[PDB]
C-alpha cells in the first residue's frame, strides 16, 4: 500500500480562502489591514433633523 | 682592593590563566532566516535576509 496519492487538484477545495502568499515572515502579531470607505446614506429625510 | 664580584639574578615568572565567556542567544526566528540565506538563491527574500 501507499497512502492515497493523486494530487492537490482533483475535486473542489479553494474558497474557504482567497489568497495572498506570505513567505518572508517573522514580524507581526495583531497588525493591520484596511479599506477606506463606509455605508449608504442621506437624500430621503424632511428637512430632516 | 680585589673583593668585588658581579652577581646575576635569575627570576622566573608564572603565566597564570584567565578567560572571558558570554552567552549569545539565537532566536528560532533569526536562525530561521539564517537557514535559507546559506543557500540564498532566486527564492528567500533579499530584504528579509
Amino acid at each position: 500500500n501507499t497512502l492515497n496519492f493523486v494530487r492537490f487538484l482533483e475535486l473542489g477545495l479553494s474558497v474557504a480562502c482567497i489568497c495572498t502568499k506570505f513567505p518572508e515572515l517573522a514580524y507581526v502579531r495583531d497588525g493591520v489591514i484596511q479599506f477606506e470607505v463606509q455605508q449608504p446614506m442621506i437624500a430621503r429625510d424632511g428637512p430632516h433633523p | 682592593h680585589p673583593v668585588d664580584q658581579p652577581v646575576h639574578n635569575y627570576m622566573v615568572k608564572r603565566i597564570h590563566k584567565r578567560s572571558l565567556s558570554a552567552a549569545f542567544a539565537i532566536a528560532s526566528e533569526a536562525l530561521s532566516l539564517l537557514s535559507n540565506t546559506y543557500v540564498d538563491g532566486t527564492e528567500i527574500d533579499s530584504s528579509l535576509r
